[PDB]
């Protein structure tokens, strides 16, 4: 078997925003963890306060369905990218659009930035991926070789540099400067929508509705499975204390724990009053900056935010 | 005789993906005619 | 033997003695080499520095 | 079998079955051909069937097929069987230490913005023609060397001065060709677990 | 498009002097078989001699082995069917023109994980230089090459140029001669050029030694052997080569005659050596005795 | 192969990066915080 | 101490060569002394002419290494009648006369050029298709081959 | 490590050490002088300026206060290195001025050999000459006697002149070299002269109160000349073990006194080594050389 | 790679819709294994969005 598994106290919603008008398809938070910004499929980009649940502003630019943001650590910047194929950046010192980057052709369906130098990296359904300079607008380099959408994408300072993972399950390792593939990863028989970076321990797991699987850097090898979430998964997300959170698209929102795989919660939430019951879905989740809250962005346009339960024990709820 | 591509077909082995080698000895092989 | 260097290799971070630097190879030339195949060659048809 | 050492004159072996074990005989003045030995064969193309370190077919050969050893490939059975890793201490995973992430940074920040800087004063393209570089010189020696070549010398040196491009030139070639895109890299190998079963039922459904 | 360090040409287009002072334009022309952009060096070969250009990029130049503007052999420096036909070469680089830009991409595209050190594929494994190669190979620079064109004025008469006609001076060569007319393409594919064909024909009327009718013949004379040769050496030259079973050196007519053990050894052995078996300095004339 | 073609739309603009200044909240800020 | 089949299994496959001390003591002895010493683990084949020779055992692997049972190197014990005729004849090569050390030549097929030059000191009692399947291997320009073909067990005759 | 230096625009013709072993001087045809610090990351610090034609020969004193530094332009130069400053500029040589050497231990007084026939003495303060042999042609290195009372000069006659600085006459000719001498460098013994000619020789001399009469002591072989004809310049170490030397062959030859072997003739450069620099404290090398740029080998 | 403009937001929003529904459920909660149809589900969804319309 085992040794056995960490404790990690249970978490519990104790909020509900909702004022979306579509699907709510990607999240962020702020570094300094004041606010953070949600993009839906009704082709705006909310900005919420973190606190409060308030919601402080509306910006509305894009065509389409907005289906990643991101807020760079460096500068006052949030990237955002749509499916009218369109990446921008806004400024938050006056919460314009100052830059585009144009070159994909089709939808854009996930974009992450570099933590040190100043490149953009996004993934679209025309199978490539970009990495994008930051200040010049203009592609340093098309990273292709996959045979369907690209379905995510992930980067790093350490080396490989980027992890996509695309829908012809497959997962790649590129290096930023060659611009070419280092390893292929073969393992998972659908397609990969999720990936995710252990913050601390050169490692890193792919989520699939087979199984999620995790893997070891540099150059990916196999380390264990984590099995029982049988659903189409969209997010993978973890915290710094090993707490593992796999969203799926029926809603359905299983925690595990990172070290042992072991999956010691399973939350099941409830539709909205008007929603239908097959419009339950988890598009995206994300820890707060102190890692106390987890937010999620869901199919029945709302956000549930979730706090870890103060008041439970080992012996309330043991480990099996 | 002005045609681009066309000749892409009945002279030619239209775009040639030789067969890779392994292990064994291709080299003795050959085929009968029609 | 002492240390000796890679003829091949080009990228020498230290610092070689006269011996430690050009000691002589062992064995026979290969009789199936053209003037080209034997010559030492960075280029098609001959090294350029 | 084989004559004894010293009492080995007189014969000479034709047939590998006179090498017994195996063997030529240095003093005899006959092409020892022992064990399938000496003959020149036909240039087959079977690729080299190697093995590994101790002894075992390394059939990474094929799939690794016209590809460096920079490529990672997966394609034996043991790599899919879960590594025991259940450990939150062992040195082995960890990242490397910020100094040489400093280094990687350093390193790509400036591959990564003199390509910026090709790609993007292509889209100056005014382009503020500066000077010609100074003429360089280059040291050559060819391949082929004969006193009644070069005039007998073993080297020429050539000075290369680059030529100057004429302002109000036009551009000069047609850039829109379009072909099919080339073949891909060789097929990686589909590390499944092994595949379980419909049943009618199912399919039914 | 390309974009190279130098030229890569062969000794005799190169030029005589040690010290050559060359130009270059970086994408400069139309490769006339790649058919894309290269960067083009221009040389003047000698004193009062054309200046010459590479023509054909250096891709084109690696795949097929060859001097990038006088098109031989790198090695040998015969045409490309020459060198093809003695290396039992079949190369297949395709000739239509969709089918031509892919080959040539795709081509470039590998041969870009090379290391620029020697030609790509099959020419690697065919540089087994035969005997016949060796024999027909050009000893000494035949700069002849490199003298300028044919003055049309001047063979009309008008080259009023005075001294400094732009064209050879001399008179035009019968444009009936197969030497004639051989297009750059075909000489690069090797379809069909007039050169190659005249001297195959000549590397066929070339000396070497015939084989007898009787297989019981199995005695080969040598003739011109000399005193200076011992019947151990003699040996020596066909002892390892298969096996002898006799050697007969006649001194009472500098000559000798090799009994051997194998057919094949010995035919091989004096075809190989055919005039060309060059112990201590004696042409040896190697074929099958009485 | 690069084209000498040419956008209205490339052209230089906003050709330096904000940096996140010292209050605004700069990496060593958060690097801090509780 | 005259090991009679010297067994070097290398990776690609088993090998014994017997080795005649009547016409060549001195190189058998270096040959069995450094078998049984086990140095020649880890010696990479640094030159292979196909259908001409196999030579390795070479503490660098490049060529400018390599040491003798007498210190750097010792002279050749040469032959008159024993040759290299034919594949097999395992015969220390040298750049230079009286100069010979740990590199170890095996023939291919009859090199009469390196009569003289080499000692042929024997001929390999174990493994000759082995022999030729090394030999028909793919090498580089430098005649280490593209495959790192290293020897996995050295030991001499019993 | 190779610690491989650069910011020179020309060929670099000069390199050498302070003689504390603190900063690094270097110069060529750019027309100024660089300067460097030997440790750390061989970083530069300061830059002379003036000279108009090439520097052919700094030279420093033995304490290393004042820089001496012969230009093409007819002129020496002494500077301050407290400064970096003009003192003084030797003119009234009537041609190329390419060799200088400040008397080390004396009363301050320079030889400089030139272009002109002559070899100049000068004191610092006159501004005015002190002696000047004439012996027919030029003087291509120049260096004293530890008396401070011969001068030894070597030009284009082969034949290497010391005069005696009070009977003012050709005291001690020695002979032997097939071809020019392009460089002396007299060993800290003050008694071994160490002398580079182009004809492919490098020989040692011995300047005493009683010599054999015929000199010629030791004999190395290695360095070339080409249509170069570049300036050949050797020097000792500063134990009179090692002879450096280097050549137009693109190799920095180390030999040594003891064995005269060839103990290296290292690759490294890409343009002929003009001046190979030995550090008075450390077993530390500085090459310069035509390819720009300058060397810090380790040995 | 043109832009998405105003004449082609409506033929731009099928496209990538039916490209959703193409990768969502009929390649990703198939083990209709044989041939999952996915062609035929499309037709379905335009379908059953005329029968929203229609009431």
């Amino acid at each position: 078997t085992m040794p056995k598994p960490q404790w990690h106290p249970p978490w519990k919603l104790y909020r509900v925003i909702s004022g979306h008008l579509g699907w709510v398809r990607c999240i962020a938070v702020e570094p300094g963890n004041q606010w953070f910004v949600t993009g839906s499929a009704d082709r705006t980009i909310k900005i919420w306060d973190l606190a409060s649940g308030k919601l402080k502003l509306s910006l509305t630019g894009h065509i389409s369905t907005v289906r990643g943001v991101i807020v760079s650590t460096r500068s006052p910047y949030l990237f955002s990218c749509g499916e009218d194929k369109q990446v921008k950046c806004w400024d938050l010192e006056y919460n314009k659009v100052i830059r585009h980057y144009h070159g994909h052709l089709s939808a854009v369906y996930g974009l992450d930035l570099h933590p040190t130098i100043d490149v953009l990296v996004t993934c679209s359904r025309d199978s490539t991926a970009r990495i994008w300079d930051v200040r010049t607008k203009a592609s340093v380099h098309t990273l292709s070789g996959h045979t369907n959408a690209v379905a995510t994408v992930r980067c790093q300072a350490a080396e490989p540099q980027i992890i996509t993972g695309s829908h012809d399950t497959t997962i790649r390792l590129w290096d930023l400067v060659a611009g070419k593939t280092r390893v292929t990863l073969t393992n998972h028989k659908k397609s990969v929508r999720a990936v995710v970076l252990h913050p601390r321990h050169y490692t890193f797991a792919s989520g699939s509705p087979d199984n999620i699987k995790q893997w070891k850097f540099p150059d990916g090898s196999f380390i264990q499975n984590l099995s029982g979430h049988n659903a189409i998964i969209n997010t993978l997300t973890v915290n710094s204390d090993g707490v593992l959170v796999s969203g799926a698209d029926n809603g359905t929102m299983h925690l595990w724990d990172w070290r042992t795989g072991y999956n010691f919660q399973r939350v099941h939430a409830a539709v909205q009053p008007g929603s239908l019951d097959s419009e339950s879905g988890i598009f995206a989740c994300a820890f707060d900056q102190s890692e106390s809250r987890l937010l999620t962005a869901e199919a029945d346009k709302t956000i549930k935010v979730y706090r870890e339960d103060d008041t439970a024990t080992e012996e309330t709820h043991p480990v099996s | 005789r002005k045609r681009k591509r066309g000749v892409d077909y009945n002279a030619e082995i239209p775009f040639e993906k030789k067969p890779a080698l392994g292990f064994y000895d291709t080299s003795e092989e050959n085929y009968q005619a029609l | 033997t002492g240390v000796h260097l890679d003829p091949a290799v080009k990228e020498v971070q230290y610092n070689p003695t006269y011996e430690t630097m050009f000691a002589p190879e062992f064995g026979p030339e290969n009789p199936f080499r053209t003037q080209q195949m034997a010559a030492p060659r960075n280029m098609l048809s001959g090294y350029a520095e | 079998e084989p004559p004894p050492y010293g009492y080995r004159k007189g014969w000479i072996p034709r047939l590998l079955e006179d090498f017994g074990d195996g063997g030529a005989f240095p003093e005899i003045h006959v092409a020892q051909y022992p064990l399938d030995m000496g003959r020149k064969k036909k240039m087959s193309n079977a690729l080299a069937i190697q093995v590994d370190s101790e002894g075992k077919i390394k059939y990474d050969a094929i799939a690794r097929q016209g590809q460096s050893k920079d490529k990672v490939i997966y394609s034996k059975y043991t790599d899919l069987v879960p590594k025991e890793v259940m450990n939150a201490d062992d040195p082995d995973l960890q990242r490397p230490d910020e100094e040489a992430i400093k280094e990687i940074t350093e390193k790509t920040r400036v591959a990564l913005e003199k390509s910026v800087s090709q790609k993007v004063a292509a889209a100056m393209p005014v382009r503020a023609a500066d000077k010609l570089a100074p003429a360089q010189y280059i040291r050559y020696t060819p391949s082929q060397q004969g006193v009644a070549f070069n005039s007998g010398a073993k080297q020429r040196v050539i000075r290369m001065v680059e030529m100057q491009k004429d302002p109000m030139e036009p551009p000069r070639f047609k850039i829109n060709k379009k072909i099919p895109r080339g073949p891909p890299s060789p097929p990686a190998p589909v590390m499944h677990s092994p595949s379980r079963k419909m049943t009618v039922k199912e399919q039914q459904e | 498009w390309e974009d190279a360090d130098f030229p890569i040409l062969c000794q005799t287009c190169l030029g005589e002097n040690p010290y050559i002072r060359m130009t270059k334009e970086k994408y400069g022309k139309e490769c006339k078989i790649c058919a894309r952009p290269f960067t083009v060096f221009r040389w003047c070969p000698g004193v009062r001699m054309r200046f010459k250009k590479t023509e054909v990029c250096q891709t084109c130049s690696k795949l097929k082995n060859v001097c990038q503007t006088c098109l031989l052999d790198l090695e040998y420096g015969l045409p490309i069917q020459v060198r093809d036909a003695g290396l039992s070469f079949k190369d297949d680089m395709p000739k239509s023109d969709v089918n031509k830009e892919y080959y040539t991409q795709n081509m470039e595209r590998e041969i870009s994980n090379s290391d620029g050190t020697r030609p790509v594929g099959m020419l690697g494994k065919a540089t087994s230089t035969s005997d016949m190669l060796l024999k027909l190979a050009r000893t000494t620079p035949y700069y002849k090459r490199n003298r300028p064109h044919i003055c049309s004025f001047w063979v009309k008469g008008e080259c009023k140029r005075g001294e400094e006609c732009p064209y050879r001076h001399e008179k035009p060569t019968d444009p009936d001669d197969p030497l004639a007319d051989q297009n750059i393409k075909d000489r690069y594919y090797g379809i069909n050029d007039p050169v190659a064909d005249k001297l195959l024909k000549r590397a066929s009327t070339m000396p070497r030694l015939d084989p007898p009718e009787d297989k019981t013949i199995t005695t080969l004379y040598v003739g011109g052997l000399g005193d200076t040769i011992t019947e151990t050496d003699l040996r020596n030259h066909f002892y390892q080569f298969g096996e002898i079973r006799t050697i007969t050196v006649v001194q009472r007519q500098q000559c000798a005659f090799i009994q051997f053990a194998t057919r094949q050894a010995a035919e091989v052995a004096a075809e190989k050596s055919f005039n060309k078996l060059i112990v201590n300095g004696r042409r040896l004339n190697v074929k099958w005795g009485r | 192969q690069l084209s000498k073609q040419y956008s209205s739309r490339d052209l230089p603009s906003h050709t330096k990066i904000k940096y996140r200044q010292t209050t605004q909240d700069a990496p060593e800020e958060v690097r801090n915080r509780d | 101490w005259q090991p009679p089949n010297v067994y070097l299994e290398t990776s690609m496959g088993i090998i014994v060569l017997e080795l005649y001390w009547k016409h060549a003591p001195k190189t058998c002895k270096n040959f069995a002394e450094l078998a049984r010493r086990g140095y020649y683990n880890g010696t990479k084949f640094h030159r292979i002419i196909k259908d001409f020779m196999i030579q390795g055992g070479d503490p660098t692997g490049t060529g400018r290494g390599g040491a003798s049972i007498y210190g750097k190197q010792f002279e050749d014990e040469l032959h008159p009648d024993l040759k290299f005729t034919g594949a097999g004849i395992l015969a220390m090569a040298n750049a230079g006369p009286d100069t010979n050390g740990s590199q170890f030549f095996v023939t291919l097929a009859p090199t009469q050029w390196l009569d003289g030059k080499h000692t042929i000191f024997g001929r390999v009692c174990q493994g000759i298709g082995m022999v030729n399947r090394v030999g028909m291997v793919e090498t580089n320009s430098q005649d280490r081959p593209v495959d790192d073909v290293k020897i996995i067990k050295a030991y001499p005759s019993g | 490590p190779i610690m491989l230096l650069s910011g020179h625009e020309g060929e670099v013709y000069c390199c050498k050490f302070h003689p504390n072993g603190s900063t690094l001087a270097s110069a060529g045809f750019d027309r100024l002088i660089l300067l460097w610090n030997v440790y750390g990351d061989c970083d530069n610090y300061a830059t002379l300026k003036g000279h108009s034609g090439a520097v052919m020969e700094l030279h420093y004193n033995t304490d290393g206060s004042m820089l001496f530094s012969a230009s093409t332009d007819k002129t020496v130069a002494v500077w301050d290195s407290e400064t970096g400053e003009r003192v003084k500029r030797l003119k009234g040589h009537t041609s190329f001025v390419n060799s200088c050497y400040p008397a080390r231990r004396g009363p301050q007084l320079v030889c400089t050999g030139s272009d002109d026939g002559t070899v100049k003495l000068w004191d610092i303060r006159k501004k005015a000459a002190i002696q000047t042999f004439q012996n027919t042609y030029q003087v291509l290195a120049v260096t004293f006697n530890d008396t401070s009372d011969q001068i030894i000069s070597g030009g284009i006659d082969n034949d290497i002149k010391v005069w005696d600085l009070r009977q003012n006459k050709l005291t001690y000719t020695m002979r032997g070299h097939a071809d020019s001498v392009t460089g002396l460098s007299l060993s800290s013994e003050g008694s071994y002269l160490l002398s580079n000619a182009m004809d492919n020789t490098v020989r040692v001399w011995d300047v005493r109160p009683f010599a054999p009469k015929e000199r010629c002591v030791k004999i190395f072989q290695g360095n070339v000349h080409n249509f170069e004809k570049n300036l050949l310049r050797c020097s000792w170490s500063p134990d009179g073990s090692k002879i450096a030397a280097g050549s137009a062959d693109r190799f920095v030859y180390v030999w040594d006194t003891t064995s005269r072997r060839i103990l290296y003739k290292l690759p490294g450069h890409a343009g002929s080594i003009n001046e190979v620099a030995f550090h008075p404290d450390e077993p530390i090398i500085i090459s310069a050389s035509s390819d720009k740029r300058l060397y810090m080998g380790e040995i | 790679a043109k832009t998405v403009t105003k004449q082609r937001v409506e033929s731009h929003f099928d496209l990538e819709l039916r490209a959703a529904v193409m990768h969502d459920i009929l390649d990703m909660m198939p083990e209709g294994i044989k041939q999952n149809k996915a062609r035929t589900i499309l037709q379905h969804l335009s379908e059953a969005w005329r029968c929203w319309k229609a009431n």
